[PDB]
């Protein structure tokens, strides 16, 4: 699908200034995609729109704190 | 059964609230709460305005709903006149109710 | 006596000295604040050190000229003195309490000096905002100090405004409606409102910093689920009206000094005066975020707070052509006093204009924590608030002291001023349009010219303060004794003479209902 | 309203002191069984040391410094868990 | 000597041991916070409360003793109680305003939602209800209380007095064992911030209003009230009743609709 | 306004004193420490 | 950026910088308008001996201090709220950049497609290259496409700072927990100058902001380049 | 009573201008050095 | 137990000249000398601290 991808478009669930929301719910949608695929052995690869959003967004610090806390078992979101 | 035991005004209110609650009782305003009423500020009719010394100010709000108070000092003896409107008033000094 | 009398008061018209006499000391420590300012500006580098000297300066500039010298003198000073005078009123309804609002200042003072001393000091702004006034960018005492020198100058202002608004209420003679009492009076009710409403908001915020920072709450802090803006809405919910309760007993003594020096027996439009205080006073409360426009908040909240702001133009203007309207056709005597008013009605009108330019919030991201929103509040307050406080402090100093000044040393006084406060910002409006940023303690080499002309601006500002204080010296070195006063016909506070008796009206006035 | 009664009209004391007596305490004593039966000690939760929670940016002014004013061992884990 | 009905106090020193004790404690929380001490914090509190003493004794001595209190003296009082409570309730809109911020755009530190990922909020229907039920009570009983004051019965207002004071007492003893047995601290994030900070002040208030009612309970025991001047009274009823509407507004934001 | 004499009249000489004073009371202090910054950055 | 004995505004490199321009002329002239009538009007007052100090009724008058200001307070309001609404409006950024305010310097991260970030930092004066300017100039300039829009995302890893270029009419506060959005679109190529415009401590002043608009292609070898 | 009138007042004597003179240049000099000697202070420490 | 303000009302209307702070007698005077001691003896203290803190120190 659309995958001549230069950077996360307009989502008019997000239509302000403040983008934190947007940044962590592609976030938190693309583990969650992930989690449902080495699951049923299926393909990461449907999960990839919202890993190109959510780096897109996301500051590095973010993620990397995000992803250090999943390993952690800190992570406070639902995935 | 209300079994009492609490005091009244009457019984226990001492000092100037006594003094301001026993002058009420027998219509008097010695501690200026009332507003006084005008007489028709004629000199034959001049304001009568009470004091316990030979001069005390007093504020003209000359019209009904004026912004602006007239204010000067009235001295016993002859009547004097607002300033603005001339209404007429005179000082009527006795000594203080101790 | 001395103890029993200047310190154990419950005097209305002492405890208005005490105030005069602590906001002139205050005036002091904060003129020399905005000479360091100016003197580590004058030139381009560095002259005491980096950012944090600097804005530890900067900081105390803000906090001295607005909670130590403003507020303690219009509304301490000429409010204790004047208020109960103009009401025909015995004392204020809450005597001794009254004098405890004046006894919280020095401690409140002694806090932000001692902030200043340890440590590095409070390199806030005035605005203390987190994550910056923290427990890890601004680690140790100094902003608990600070947050404990606000805490008892505002405990100070709430039982302040308690105290003029029962008073005020309650004390004027029985004939006498709301509606009879003059403009300074009006402007002390509708500030002490204003006060009461405002300064609790604040003491929460700044209660909320001060646990943040002591007993590992998270209010302001993100990591616990906080948020920094919250502080910023807290603040400014204070700190706009904040700006309205500096400027309303300005306006109401300029009301008075240009009714009496126009010889005129009452203001122009009296109850059109009283709806625009009272209009500003209510409009002060729904704008606060203005001080917020660059934060990142939505469109539509923007657009509210710029049509907000802006209202305020027009019960201000009334306010402006009201004056204008009483100076017409007046008896003009061109006292010290009447051109501190007149001075007074153009600057802040000019204050009040690049105010409304800033309202507009896309303007506004341009010229926010810019030069251009130094140049609008010096306009209105170092040319406002403090032109208010000079006519104000000329025209009833024989009042209060029982003497006059030389007229001509205080026509001088006026010129010096009025050339130094201009000279000082009318440049800093280009510094703010070109880019210049606020709270720096240097600038790239473009800004040097305005810089070099504000800075040499603010040292005829000082020549006028220390002349000041010699012209006070020599009205009571000489002792010119006052005799007569026009128009105490309406300035009821002239009518006891100058200065007035320790206890005026033990006898309250005569006042008639027709 | 979730109330209906009838006006009491008759001396103000009297009638506030019926409502204290015959509703105020009562509820008060509803209450106070319905507590002290929903009451008892309750399974404490996994310890999850989550970075939004047991917030240490500077210690407290009493004690180790990193115990809360009313610390409960049994119900309140420091940062690094629940305590021996 | 005066024909106005107005007050002139006595040059009073407790104006100065106010401001120096409001030094004394602020500068003592300082060096508490920051050089690990107590002793200036203690002298602070210690000055305050002899201060408070003195200084409400000589409005008792000027009042019920001396006969200062005029119905204009009274009126003032009344205003000023008014404006006092108006302050406070701004105060509180402070805490609660802060509560609604954090509760209703919850950030991803906390899970993006409210409650907080680790925080089981306290069950409203259990101590926070039987709270609700302890101040609503007290407010009857407080009304009992100026309506046997009213009608002249003392021993009827000692009792009444006396049941809301032990409610007030009895709302306090719960609320610090509520305080103990929270499995969250203040240190959990926003959500125990807001918590203990918001009920913490109205815990304090809740003991202010306490002390005024027992000073009250006393002055009555003195008979110091007539059936027409007790505005000591009608001030603590009036803040009790302030103390009443916090906590309901407490209930509903932060136990019931915060949980 | 009207008012008396000088009670203690104040002449040029005791003005120019009095300004002198007052003058020097604001700019020693400010100028000794301005004057010394360096000295004061080093130590 | 700015040049010496500046009066006004940095001249446009944004459409919307333009937009400003003309909306601060407007009202600059009704502030040079009702200044200028107000000092006219006070000498006017102060310049005749003629009097007349009796009760002057003021109503009549008040309407014409209130209708007036109204009708300008609109005059102004209108293209300043256009102009706020068209900030707002739906573009499509080609190109999202973040930066981190930091205590004292910037960083930049640009990861659309591969991992490229970098810290930008005030060349000290000591290390100026001749005809380089004090407190402006950076190690590492932000290289983007000039005539292409541009999604900046502004956030903090400490205190407040905010990111600013006076230039393109930009202003984005920097708060820690929080990602701001702003669109940047330079109709030229250039270096465009701004500096952190929050108190921030010790080096506020000292921490720039120094964009480099150059060609989509220039743009693409400099990113590949700074992997 | 208290002392009434000009001069008597005030909490400071103006009996004296030469000693006044002394007393509102100890005053206000306070005030306006007390910064220098704080930035004094904060420059001599670190 | 009984009323007794009448008697208080004498105490404290006694025209004795003395403010009503000191009006009770002796112990007035006790309470008002330790309420100043310790505020004027603290407010020295916390000018030594004030001090103390202005230097640094281990
Ligand atoms: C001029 C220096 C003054 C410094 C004095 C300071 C000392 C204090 C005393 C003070 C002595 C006053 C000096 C005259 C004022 C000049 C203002 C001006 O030209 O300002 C222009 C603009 C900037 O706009 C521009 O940018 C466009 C103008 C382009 C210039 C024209 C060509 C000139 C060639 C040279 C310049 C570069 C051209 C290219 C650049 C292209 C533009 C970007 O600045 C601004 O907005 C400034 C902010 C104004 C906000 C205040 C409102 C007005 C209140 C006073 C009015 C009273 C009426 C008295 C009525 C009169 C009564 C007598
Ligand atoms: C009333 C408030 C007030 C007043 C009068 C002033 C007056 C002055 N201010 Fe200040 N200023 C602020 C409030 C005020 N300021 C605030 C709130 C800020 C922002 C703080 C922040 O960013 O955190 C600020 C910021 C500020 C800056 C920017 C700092 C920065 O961004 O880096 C500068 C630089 O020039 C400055 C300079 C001056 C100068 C030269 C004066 C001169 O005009 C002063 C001249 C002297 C006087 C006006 C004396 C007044 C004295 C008396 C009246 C006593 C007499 C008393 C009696 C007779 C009874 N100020
Ligand atoms: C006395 C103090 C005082 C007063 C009275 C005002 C009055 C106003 N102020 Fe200001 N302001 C400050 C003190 C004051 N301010 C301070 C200290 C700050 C900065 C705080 C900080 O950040 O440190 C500030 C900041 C500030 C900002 C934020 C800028 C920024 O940080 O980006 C804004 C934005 O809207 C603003 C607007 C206004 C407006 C619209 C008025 C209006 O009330 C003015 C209304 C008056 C007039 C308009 C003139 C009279 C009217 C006429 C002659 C009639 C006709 C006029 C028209 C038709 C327009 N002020
Ligand atoms: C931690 C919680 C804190 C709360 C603590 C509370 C303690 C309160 C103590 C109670 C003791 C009260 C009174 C004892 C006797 C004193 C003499 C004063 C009474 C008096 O003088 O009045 C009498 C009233 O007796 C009458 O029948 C009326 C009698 C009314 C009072 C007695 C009954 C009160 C019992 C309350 C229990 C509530 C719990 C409910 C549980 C059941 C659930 C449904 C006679 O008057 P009357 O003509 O009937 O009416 C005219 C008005 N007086
Ligand atoms: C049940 C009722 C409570 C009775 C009170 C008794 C004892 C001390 C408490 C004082 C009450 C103060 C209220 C507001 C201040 C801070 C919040 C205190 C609320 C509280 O008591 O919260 C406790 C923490 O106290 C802590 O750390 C804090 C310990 C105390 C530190 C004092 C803080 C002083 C700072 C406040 C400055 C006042 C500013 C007011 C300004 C006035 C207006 C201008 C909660 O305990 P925890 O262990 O975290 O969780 C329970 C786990 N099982
Ligand atoms: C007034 C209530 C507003 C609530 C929402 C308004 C509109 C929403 C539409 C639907 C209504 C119900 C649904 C709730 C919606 C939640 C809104 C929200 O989410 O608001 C949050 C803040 O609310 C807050 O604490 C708000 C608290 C602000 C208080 C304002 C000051 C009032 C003080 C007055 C004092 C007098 C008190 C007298 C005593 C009785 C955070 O905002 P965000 O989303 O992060 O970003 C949007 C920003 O740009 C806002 O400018
Ligand atoms: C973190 C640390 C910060 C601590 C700072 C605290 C500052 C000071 C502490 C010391 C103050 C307590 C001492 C007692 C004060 C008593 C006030 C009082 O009771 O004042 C009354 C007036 O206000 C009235 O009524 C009603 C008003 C009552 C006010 C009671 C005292 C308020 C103290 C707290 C202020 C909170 C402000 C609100 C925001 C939270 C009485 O007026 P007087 O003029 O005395 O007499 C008049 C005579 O006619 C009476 O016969
Ligand atoms: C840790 C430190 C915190 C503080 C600890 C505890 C502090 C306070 C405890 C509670 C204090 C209440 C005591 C007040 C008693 C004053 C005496 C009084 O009540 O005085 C009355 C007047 O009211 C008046 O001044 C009205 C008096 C108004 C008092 C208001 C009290 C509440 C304010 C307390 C401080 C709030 C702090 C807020 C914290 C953020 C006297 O007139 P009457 O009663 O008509 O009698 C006259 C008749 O006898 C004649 O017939
Ligand atoms: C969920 C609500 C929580 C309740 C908390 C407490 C509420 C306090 C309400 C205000 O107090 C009372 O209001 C009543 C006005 O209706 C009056 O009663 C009285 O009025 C008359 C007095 O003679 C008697 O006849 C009546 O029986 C009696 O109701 C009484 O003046 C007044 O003090
Ligand atoms: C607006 C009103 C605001 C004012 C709030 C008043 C706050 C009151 C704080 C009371 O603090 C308690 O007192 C104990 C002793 O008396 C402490 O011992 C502590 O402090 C000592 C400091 O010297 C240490 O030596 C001890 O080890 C240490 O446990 C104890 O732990 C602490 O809980
Ligand atoms: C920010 C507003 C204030 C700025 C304007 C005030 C400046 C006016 C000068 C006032 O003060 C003096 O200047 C002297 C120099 O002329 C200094 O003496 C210094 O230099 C002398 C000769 O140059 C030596 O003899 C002295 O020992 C040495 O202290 C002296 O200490 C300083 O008080
Ligand atoms: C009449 C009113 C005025 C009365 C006079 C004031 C009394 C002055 C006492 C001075 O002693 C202080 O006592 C503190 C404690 O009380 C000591 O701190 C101590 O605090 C803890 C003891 O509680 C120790 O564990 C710490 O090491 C130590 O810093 C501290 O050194 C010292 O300055
Ligand atoms: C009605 C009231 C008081 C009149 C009085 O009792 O003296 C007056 C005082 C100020 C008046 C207002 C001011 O004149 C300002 C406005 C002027 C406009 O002409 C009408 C609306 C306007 C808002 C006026 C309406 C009304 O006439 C007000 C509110
Ligand atoms: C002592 C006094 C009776 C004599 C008099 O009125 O002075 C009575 C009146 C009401 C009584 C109080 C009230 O009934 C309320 C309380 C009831 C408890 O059972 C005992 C203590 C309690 C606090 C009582 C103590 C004391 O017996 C009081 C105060
Ligand atoms: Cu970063 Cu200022
Ligand atoms: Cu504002
Ligand atoms: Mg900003
Ligand atoms: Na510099
Ligand atoms: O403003
Ligand atoms: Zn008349």
């Amino acid at each position: 699908k659309i995958k001549n991808y230069q950077t996360a478009p307009f989502d008019s669930r997000f239509p302000n200034q403040n983008q934190t929301r947007n940044c962590w719910q592609n976030y938190l949608d693309f583990h969650r995609c992930e989690k449902a695929m080495t699951a049923k052995g299926g393909d990461v690869s449907v999960c990839e729109w919202y890993r190109r959003v959510y780096k897109s967004l996301c500051p590095i610090s973010w993620v990397s704190t995000w992803d250090d806390r999943r390993a952690e078992g800190t992570f406070p979101g639902k995935i | 059964a209300s079994g009492g035991g609490v005091p009244t005004d009457e019984e226990q209110a001492t000092g100037l609230e006594r003094e301001v609650m026993l002058a009420a009782r027998k219509g008097q305003d010695p501690y200026n709460i009332l507003a006084p009423k005008a007489t028709s500020g004629t000199k034959e009719d001049p304001n009568l305005v009470p004091s316990i010394t030979n001069k005390r100010i007093v504020g003209c709000i000359c019209e009904e709903d004026n912004s602006t108070v007239i204010w000067f000092w009235l001295h016993k003896g002859e009547a004097q006149r607002c300033p603005s409107c001339g209404t007429h008033y005179k000082l009527v000094p006795h000594q203080l109710a101790h | 006596m001395f103890i029993n009398r200047w310190l154990f008061s419950t005097n209305h018209k002492d405890i208005g000295t005490l105030y005069l006499l602590f906001g002139a000391w205050a005036g002091m420590v904060g003129t020399a604040l905005s000479l360091l300012i100016r003197a580590e500006l004058g030139q381009p580098g560095t002259l005491l050190g980096d950012d944090q000297i600097y804005n530890v300066v900067v900081t105390a500039h803000a906090f001295v000229m607005i909670f130590f010298m403003v507020m303690p003198i219009m509304i301490g000073g000429f409010g204790n003195w004047l208020v109960p005078l103009m009401i025909g009123a015995p004392d204020m309804a809450f005597p001794r309490m009254n004098n405890m609002s004046f006894w919280l200042l020095p401690p409140s003072f002694l806090l932000l000096l001692a902030s200043s001393m340890v440590e590095a000091g409070a390199g806030t702004g005035w605005t203390v905002y987190p994550p910056l006034a923290g427990n890890l960018a601004h680690a140790g005492a100094s902003v608990d100090l600070t947050i404990f020198s606000l805490h008892l100058a505002g405990v100070s202002s709430i039982l302040g405004a308690i105290n003029f608004i029962t008073t005020i209420i309650n004390m004027k003679p029985p004939a006498m409606s709301q509606y009879q009492t003059p403009l300074f009076v009006w402007s002390v009710m509708i500030t002490a409102v204003l006060l009461l409403l405002s300064l609790p908001v604040l003491a929460a915020g700044i209660t909320m910093l001060l646990t943040d920072r002591n007993l590992n709450t998270t209010f302001f802090d993100p990591a616990g689920g906080g948020d920094p803006i919250l502080y910023q809405h807290l603040f400014w919910f204070f700190g706009h009206p904040e700006v309205y309760i500096l400027i309303l007993p300005g306006f109401g003594m300029i009301s008075h000094i240009v009714t009496y020096y126009s010889g005129k027996k009452e203001p122009f439009g009296y109850m059109g005066m009283v709806w625009a205080m009272m209009s500003i006073g209510f409009l002060g409360f729904i704008v606060w975020a203005h001080h917020m426009f660059t934060v990142g908040m939505d469109v539509d909240t923007r657009a509210y707070f710029t049509s907000a702001t802006m209202i305020i133009a027009i019960p201000t203007g009334v306010k402006v052509f009201s004056w204008l309207a009483t100076l017409h056709g007046g008896n003009i005597k061109w006292s010290p006093a009447m051109m501190w008013a007149l001075g007074f009605i153009f600057l802040f009108t000019v204050g009040g204009l690049t105010g409304i330019v800033l309202a507009n919030s896309s303007l506004d991201i341009v010229l926010h924590d810019t030069y251009y929103v130094v140049a609008h509040f010096h306009y209105v307050l170092s040319m406002g608030a403090v032109f208010a406080i000079m006519g104000g402090f000329v025209h009833w100093f024989p009042l209060f002291s029982g003497y006059t000044l030389n007229d001509t040393w205080a026509k001088i006084h006026f010129a010096i001023m009025f050339v130094g406060v201009n000279m000082t910002f009318f440049p800093q409006h280009f510094l703010g349009l070109s880019g210049m940023p606020r709270r720096y303690s240097d600038y790239p080499d473009a800004y040097t010219m305005w810089n070099t002309i504000s800075s040499m601006g603010s040292f005829i500002s000082l020549t006028a303060v220390m002349l000041m204080v010699f012209i006070i010296w020599e009205a009571f070195a000489s002792k010119r004794e006052v005799l007569t006063v026009d128009l105490t016909t309406t300035n009821l506070e002239w009518l006891n003479g100058c200065p007035p008796p320790y206890h005026t009206f033990e006898e309250p006035t005569y006042v008639n209902l027709k | 309203a979730s109330a209906a009664k009838g006006d009491h009209g008759g001396t103000g004391a009297r009638t506030w002191r019926f409502l204290t007596f015959g509703l105020a305490l009562p509820s008060v004593a509803l209450c106070t069984l319905n507590s002290w039966l929903h009451s008892g000690h309750r399974e404490r939760p996994a310890f999850i040391p989550y970075h939004h929670l047991r917030i240490r940016t500077k210690p407290f002014s009493w004690g180790d410094g990193n115990h809360t004013f009313f610390h409960n061992p049994r119900v309140n884990p420091l940062p690094t868990g629940y305590e021996k | 000597h005066q024909t106005h009905a107005y007050h002139m106090v006595n040059p009073s020193p407790w104006p100065l041991t106010g401001a120096l004790s409001a030094l004394l404690m602020t500068s003592g929380l300082t060096m508490w916070f920051h050089f690990n001490s107590m002793t200036l914090l203690m002298i602070g509190l210690t000055t305050n409360m002899l201060t408070m003493y003195q200084w409400w004794r000589d409005v008792i001595r000027e009042s019920t003793f001396q006969g200062h209190h005029t119905p204009a003296v009274q009126k003032g009082l009344r205003y000023g109680m008014i404006l006092f409570i108006i302050s406070e309730v701004l105060f509180f809109t402070g805490f609660f305003w802060a509560f609604y911020h954090s509760s209703l755009a919850p950030t991803p530190e906390l899970g993006g939602c409210w409650p907080p990922t680790g925080i089981h909020p306290l069950n409203p229907l259990e101590v926070p209800l039987l709270n609700t039920s302890v101040l609503l009570a007290s407010g009857v009983s407080i009304t009992w209380a100026h309506h046997s004051l009213m009608e002249g019965d003392r021993k009827h207002m000692l009792q009444a007095l006396f049941i809301t004071i032990t409610l007030g007492v009895y709302f306090t003893l719960l609320q610090a064992s509520e305080y103990y047995e929270a499995p969250f601290t203040i240190s959990d994030g926003v959500y125990g911030s807001t918590f203990f900070v918001a009920t913490g002040f109205h815990g304090l208030h809740v003991i202010i209003g306490s002390t005024f009612l027992i000073v009250c309970f006393f002055r009555q025991l003195k008979f110091h009230f007539t059936s027409n001047h007790h505005f000591g009274f009608e001030a603590a009823a009036w803040y009790w009743h302030f103390v009443d509407v916090v906590w309901l507004f407490l209930y509903v934001s932060i136990y019931w609709w915060g949980s | 306004i009207t008012a008396k004499p000088a009670k203690t009249p104040t002449s040029p000489k005791e003005q120019a004193i009095g300004l002198s004073v007052t003058f020097l009371s604001f700019l020693l202090p400010a100028g000794w420490v301005l004057y010394h910054l360096d000295n004061y950055k080093k130590s | 950026m700015a040049y010496p004995m500046q009066l006004g505004f940095q001249d446009a490199t944004s459409p919307i910088m333009e937009e400003l321009l003309h909306f601060h002329d407007h009202t600059l002239m009704i502030v040079f308008l009702i200044s200028s009538l107000v000092l006219y009007i006070i000498s006017l007052m102060l310049t005749t001996k003629l009097t007349h100090t009796s009760t002057m009724d003021a109503q009549e008058v008040e309407t014409i201090w209130t209708i007036l200001p109204a009708i300008i307070l609109i005059l102004i309001a209108l293209p300043s709220l256009r102009i706020l609404y068209m900030m707002d409006e739906i573009n499509n950024p080609s190109l999202t950049v973040k930066t981190m305010g930091h205590q004292w310097y910037w960083s930049y991260e640009y990861t659309d497609y591969e991992d490229l970030s970098f810290d930008s930092y005030m060349i000290p004066t000591s290390e100026l290259k001749p005809g380089e300017l004090r407190l402006l100039e950076v190690d590492n300039r932000v290289v983007l496409p000039m005539e292409m829009t541009i999604r900046m995302l502004v956030s903090s890893e400490d205190v407040l700072h905010s990111w600013a270029v006076p230039s393109l009419g930009l202003k984005t506060d920097a708060i820690p927990g929080r990602l701001n959005q702003t669109t940047l679109m330079s109709s030229r190529p250039g270096l465009y100058y701004g500096q952190c415009s929050e108190i921030c401590g010790s080096n506020h002043s000292f921490m720039p902001i120094v964009l480099e608009l150059v060609p989509l292609k220039y743009f693409e070898k400099w990113s590949a380049s700074m992997l | 009573h208290y002392e009434e009138g000009p001069g008597k007042n005030i909490p400071f004597s103006v009996e004296n201008k030469w000693r006044l003179l002394a007393m509102m240049t100890l005053f206000f000099g306070s005030g306006f050095a007390a910064p220098f000697f704080i930035v004094r202070h904060q420059l001599l420490k670190k | 137990f009984e009323n007794r303000v009448a008697e208080k009302q004498k105490l404290f209307q006694e025209d004795n000249g003395l403010p009503v702070h000191l009006k009770g007698g002796a112990t007035d005077n006790i309470l008002y000398r330790v309420t100043m001691t310790l505020c004027l003896g603290g407010t020295l203290y916390s000018l030594y601290c004030l001090g103390w803190a202005s230097f640094p120190h281990k």
